[PDB]
């Protein structure tokens, strides 16, 4: 991905993530828990129900039998037909393979900017608070609680309230 | 101590290509290249006519096979592979032409063009049309000398369109299996038949003898016709070899017409028909039949392109 | 204390479709598809022929209505909706073909073909076709028999075309509106007219009797042309029933031709017409008229797709 | 967008920004100040009119009358003419539609990705001097006069000149 | 003290477009469009047939420079601009779909249709086609009456087709440059030929008259032709001024057909071609000719389109 | 670029880099010295290798005769030919066309974006042993040897051995 935060600084997903897209996955005095992100992961849903949306979308043309598989017409307009069909053929093979790879392209890219965007999010929270390990963890300088890291899910954490201490603890 | 930001995964991912990878693993995927064929006609909806042993262009002249489609009214139109136009060997002028038109039709009515005959007879038949003997084409006339070799006078037949749509007039030139068997239907001497309207103008003669035996004919009678437009009279004078309409066609409406092998299914809806049946779906490609028509996904080579709906599937 | 990184908005913003949302406010965007039509013909620039009641296929043979148009010369013709070919009833063989050539001719110029006759008349008059009086044809002859009923001789005619361009060479096959009538103008028995050059071949029959009146005539001329290379020559082989031509045709260089209701406006450039008149843009999408010709934008089916020349809004 | 400073960190747009599209709202001592960015502004200018320059190309393909409004051409003809014009119309249609889209997509995309990187610039000229406030806003630790100020808008300020103070008011 | 993070350049960049940006440097770049053409017909590993001065319709009726292939074998058929179907004058009717079957036919072998004729000649001849004198086509008879100016007699002769392909089945209908003529030729009166089928049937008659020499001759031969289904029968009837097949032809297989003044070359390996010679490429679009046959890459109208194969060039 | 990498913040690239896409230019006690990153180079190679890939691709259907150089055929057909040939020209032409612009403005965002993974990598690695210079380069406060460096390419660096020396050298 062009962010590097799918299948790049993040090592791997977590397959017991059965509860969103995205997620947060905490330890502290009181142990490890995980909970998803309910914003990221309706954003990238969103976003490729609107290309689903897009693809499913009928067009009302209709088109009628120009040629007979039970008694062949004519060779001279039928050469044209066929070759004309041929075109035609190669050119919507070639359209839905290019849409198909272009739009692969973007929603990998997309989702990956998605795991980035939450993952900046929480660090511009953290403002000097704690300090990026590299694997997508965050090493919060403080203790924090279960209320604390709630505190930073539903993105009410104040900085200014454990800074103190936190950069005591550098 | 510490949180960690990441994202879900699966072991059973899907592939799927972008732009710069072949077979790169994602969550979730869906099919855009349609595969699924229907093997019926869903016609539900629909007031359909299956033609069965009746070829389309026959609707209009009337063999034995026919005689149940002579006025038929239908949205869906489905031409069978045992379907003939004729019963007397032959073939219509210009036949891929008139089997669009008639496609399209909604269907067809008849009306009676008023020919009435004097001095010749109007009962040819032939055992190639069986209805409870030997018959003909229900809406011609085989027209004949009064007597075998009799004289047949020089005629003339007018008709003129007072309907506001166009009228669908077909006749036949019969070509005898033989110099002999010309000169007993029609009497002695060169045939001509011409026919006009007020933009349309041809001339036919019948060149008589063997052609190889189809339902027992080596003779042939082949059709022509025209499209006469309100206000316009077409004209028929001949002295014999003719095939004379008894009744014109009109068009009632619109409709599709297909060709089909399958059978038909009045419980499921669908607009995208071929010779396999029917496409239901709602994906933009198919790659089931490149001719199928309706309402239909576009034909493509592929047999599959899978489009992702997840991240990159890292386990 | 602070300094702020930030962007620009508006309230009244645009909305535009993406791949992934329908709908998203833009501060500005274009439309991509041309609804605008200017009802002229546009001809600012162009040597125009605007043909009215002549039609263009009569430029070549001449009714009353073409008399100003017999030699033309432009870039731009257009055909009106009352333009009509013929003065005598019938028509031209293979008109649409003749048509798309004479459009991109740049006009045309006449050259005579040095026909002379002796032992027929040649001033074959109609009331379909009026200038002082009863007339014909400007281009053509119409040979008849020296007086009613009387002997028409066998003729041959030949027309080398010594040119360096094709000739476009015009003849006619005149279907009179009885049998009494072909006798009177021609003399009685059979009437053959015979066609050929190097390698064109045919051979042609009038089928007299009356077909509904057009312009008072119940009889038809029906034209045939070809395009005779240059030093082949055509030769025409008749006892009567025939139209000559008295002129050839030379095509003067290239042109567009269009059918056009609107009204011409020399003031205005433009190079995209239709029915309803000229499409002027530089967009590359047009949702006017799917017909349109000349150097146009691409027709789509949609009314709009606007794109994006500015980021996301946010008020 | 891709990178979540248009419609992301960045709550909202300014109305009263009629002098560019990307700038600087600087608060002081001596008060308030809003001003455009130049080469920001330029550079997604430019880019989106690459964009309408490629639109706007016409071709010079001349098309000529296959058919006929005024007298209907033979049937056979017209049958192929008007399924191969309903074919072309099709991938037209959906060329142009695909076309916009994408093209939308990426000037949304690139324009947020100008924001971000008109932030990120701003960041790194600022080292350890001040943080991220988190709504597109850098809290200065030292005092920064209207000249400190477009010292850093004319991309001149002097890191370590402001040091001292600034990370002794950490 | 310090780590710096960078990436390649090189002075000499080369230009690519984007969609934002018109002549942009990148480090690489690949041509897609295909400008490279080979001035040689490549066919390596082809079975090949150079037609020269035969005409591909010629193969099937045998005039002396087509003796070569009246019976040949191919994969890929090239015909050339000196390519001559006849001897004397004339032409095939419906000329270019026989070409187009005869293209991809794989080439054609003949059979014997049994034809013998007593009261009639059989060795009509012209100066028109030179062998070791005044000769005709291979494959034909020209048939004429036993003494100048004699009774040819009222004849029939019927072919079935038992084989279980197609036979290709041609006749000619020859064109007097004089009545004069066509009485010593075939005797006095009407020429009638007609040929039916099961499906087929159409009535023939020359139009005797002096054409534009060629070959030194003022009259035509002009050739028609079925195919004929298995276990169908194609009838001649006939009175003179008829050309009749001695074989019927055959197709063999499949193969391309290509036009080109290109010269054969059978170490390149090629699968695209056209009149200036092979297009040989990966590519997949090409700006060369926009005809080319074969499997061959796009033709677009653009001269380059480069695709960048790495970063932004930045020195 | 749409992340600013490359021609962006680094202000050129080198040409003595022969060895690789992306490397690494590093002072210390001992001098200078140049080396490229062997992961990111193949990252960038291989997408691009992907896109030739999908390029090349050959179709293997073939294409007929249906009209003639050396004789005209008949022009009610031939020009329906002309039409359709002309219309099909137009499409590919337009399908070449907006092929390469998507394809060559995602391969230079491509190339920018692996830039910027691979100098986000290195700063998350120097977690607080040194800070962003602005031209693309880490200044270090504790002094690194050769051997420090190449820990830095290799990716080994330990942040904590080194930490107490760098963060008391701010
Ligand atoms: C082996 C072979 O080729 N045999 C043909 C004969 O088939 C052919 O005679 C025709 O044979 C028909 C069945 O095979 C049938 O018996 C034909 O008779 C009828 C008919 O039913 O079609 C009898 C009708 O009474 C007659 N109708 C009238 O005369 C007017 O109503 C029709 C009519 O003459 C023809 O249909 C017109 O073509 O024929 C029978 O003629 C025989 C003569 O052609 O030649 C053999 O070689
Ligand atoms: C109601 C109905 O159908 N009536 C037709 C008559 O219309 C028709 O007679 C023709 O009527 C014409 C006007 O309606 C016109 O009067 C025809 O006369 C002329 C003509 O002007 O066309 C007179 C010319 O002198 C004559 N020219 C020559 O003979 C040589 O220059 C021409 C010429 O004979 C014809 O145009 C060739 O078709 O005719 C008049 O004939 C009538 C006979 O067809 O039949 C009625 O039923
Ligand atoms: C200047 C001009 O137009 N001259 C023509 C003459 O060309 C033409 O006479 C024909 O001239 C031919 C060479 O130019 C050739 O001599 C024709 O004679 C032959 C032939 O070789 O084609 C002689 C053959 O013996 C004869 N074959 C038979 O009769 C049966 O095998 C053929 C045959 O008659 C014709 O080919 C059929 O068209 O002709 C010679 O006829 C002359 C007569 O048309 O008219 C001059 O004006
Ligand atoms: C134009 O293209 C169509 C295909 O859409 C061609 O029709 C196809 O022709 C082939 C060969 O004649 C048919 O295959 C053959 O079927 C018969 C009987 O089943 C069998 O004997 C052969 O072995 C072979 O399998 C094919 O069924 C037919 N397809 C359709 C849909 O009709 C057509 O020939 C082309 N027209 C021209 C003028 O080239
Ligand atoms: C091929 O497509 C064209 C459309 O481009 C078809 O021409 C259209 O035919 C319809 C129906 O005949 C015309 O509409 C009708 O107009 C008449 C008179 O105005 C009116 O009586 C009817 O109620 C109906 O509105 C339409 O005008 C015409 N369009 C054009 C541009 O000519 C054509 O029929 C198709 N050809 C074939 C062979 O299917
Ligand atoms: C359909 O399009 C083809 C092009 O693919 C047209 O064929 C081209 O016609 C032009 C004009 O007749 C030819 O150019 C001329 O060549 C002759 C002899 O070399 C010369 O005398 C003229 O000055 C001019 O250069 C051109 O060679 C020919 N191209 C091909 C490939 O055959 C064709 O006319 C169009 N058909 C219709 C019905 O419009
Ligand atoms: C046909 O002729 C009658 C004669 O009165 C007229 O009422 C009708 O409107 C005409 N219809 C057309 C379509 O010309
Ligand atoms: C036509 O014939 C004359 C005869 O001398 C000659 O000068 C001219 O070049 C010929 N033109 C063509 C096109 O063959
Ligand atoms: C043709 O007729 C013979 C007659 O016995 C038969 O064996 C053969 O199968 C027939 N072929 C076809 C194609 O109908």
């Amino acid at each position: 991905g062009l962010f590097g935060a799918i299948a790049g600084f993040i090592e791997n997903g977590w397959e017991g993530l059965i509860d969103g897209w995205y997620g947060y996955r905490h330890q502290n005095a009181q142990g490890e828990g995980t909970a998803a992100d309910y914003k990221s992961t309706q954003s990238a849903i969103n976003q490729i129900t609107g290309k689903l949306n897009r693809l499913i979308e009928k067009t009302n043309q209709q088109f009628e039998l120009i040629d007979n598989e039970f008694n062949e017409i004519e060779k001279q307009i039928g050469n044209v037909i066929n070759w004309t069909r041929d075109s035609i053929i190669e050119v919507w093979s070639y359209n839905a393979e290019f849409l198909v790879a272009v739009e692969n392209q973007h929603t990998i890219d997309l989702t990956d900017s998605e795991m980035n965007k939450l993952y900046e999010k929480v660090r511009r929270q953290l403002r000097e608070n704690a300090e990026e390990d590299g694997n997508g963890c965050f090493e919060i300088f403080h203790q924090c609680d279960n209320d604390c890291m709630a505190s930073i899910r539903n993105n009410t954490y104040d900085h200014k309230k454990y800074r103190k201490e936190a950069i005591q603890n550098r | 101590d510490k949180i960690c930001l990441g994202h879900h995964a699966v072991s059973n991912g899907t592939k799927v290509d972008t732009l710069t990878e072949k077979g790169i693993e994602v969550v979730n995927a869906t099919e855009t290249v349609e595969q699924k064929n229907i093997p019926k006609i869903c016609s539900k909806g629909k007031q359909t006519i299956d033609l069965g042993q009746c070829g389309l262009l026959g609707t209009t002249i009337g063999p034995p096979q026919c005689d149940q489609f002579l006025e038929f009214s239908a949205n869906l139109i489905i031409e069978r592979r045992e379907g003939d136009d004729i019963c007397y060997p032959g073939k219509f002028d210009n036949e891929e032409t008139l089997r669009k038109i008639l496609r399209k039709s909604g269907g067809i009515k008849k009306e009676n063009m008023g020919f009435t005959y004097t001095g010749v007879r109007t009962n040819g038949e032939t055992s190639a049309c069986r209805r409870s003997r030997s018959s003909f084409y229900a809406e011609m006339k085989w027209l004949l000398s009064n007597t075998d070799n009799g004289v047949f006078p020089q005629m003339t037949k007018s008709y003129k369109n007072t309907k506001r749509e166009p009228a669908l007039i077909i006749w036949g030139i019969h070509h005898s299996g033989s110099t002999a068997e010309q000169t007993r239907l029609y009497g002695s001497g060169n045939k001509l038949i011409t026919v006009w309207s007020s933009k349309y103008q041809q001339s036919f003669a019948p060149s008589p003898g063997p052609r190889p035996q189809i339902n027992g004919q080596s003779g042939r009678i082949d059709f022509y016709w025209l499209m006469l437009d309100p206000n316009d009279t077409v004209t028929f004078s001949f002295n014999g070899a003719f095939i004379a309409p008894d009744r014109a066609s009109f068009l009632r409406g619109k409709s599709l017409g297909i060709q089909s092998d399958a059978q038909l299914d009045n419980n499921c809806e669908g607009e995208c028909y071929h010779i396999g049946g029917t496409i239901i779906s709602n994906l933009p490609f198919q790659n089931i039949n490149s001719r199928a028509i309706g309402k239909c996904p576009r034909y493509v080579k592929q047999k599959s392109l899978m489009l992702a709906t997840g991240m990159k599937n890292v386990p």
